[PDB]
């Protein structure tokens, strides 16, 4: 759904929290918090 | 082997890398879908032919 710049990517799988695209959501998690971006 | 019934067309198989049935795959061929923006397609529109 375009492309993210800010968020990292993980190779973890939790319940959605902000919802972006075709199956990936974002979060503001502690893995010195930051904002990950998952499936 | 559930007591005789034949479940084999609308279990998934692991043949195709997209995980649906053969009754889901004559229903997503039946349907001509416009496409839903998923590769991005203003990059083709560049190029324009
Ligand atoms: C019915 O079941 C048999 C074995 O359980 C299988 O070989 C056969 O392919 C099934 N029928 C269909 C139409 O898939």
């Amino acid at each position: 759904a375009g492309c993210l710049i800010g968020a990292e990517y993980v190779n973890n799988s939790y319940e959605c929290d902000i919802p972006i695209g075709a199956g990936i959501c974002a979060s503001y998690q502690t893995q010195s918090q930051s904002i990950i971006a998952y499936t | 082997y559930f007591g005789g019934f034949n479940f084999s067309q609308i279990l998934p198989d692991p043949s195709k890398p997209s995980k649906r049935s053969f009754i889901e795959d004559l229903l997503f061929n039946k349907v001509t879908l416009a496409d839903a923006g998923f590769i991005k397609q203003y990059g083709d529109c560049l190029g324009d032919i």
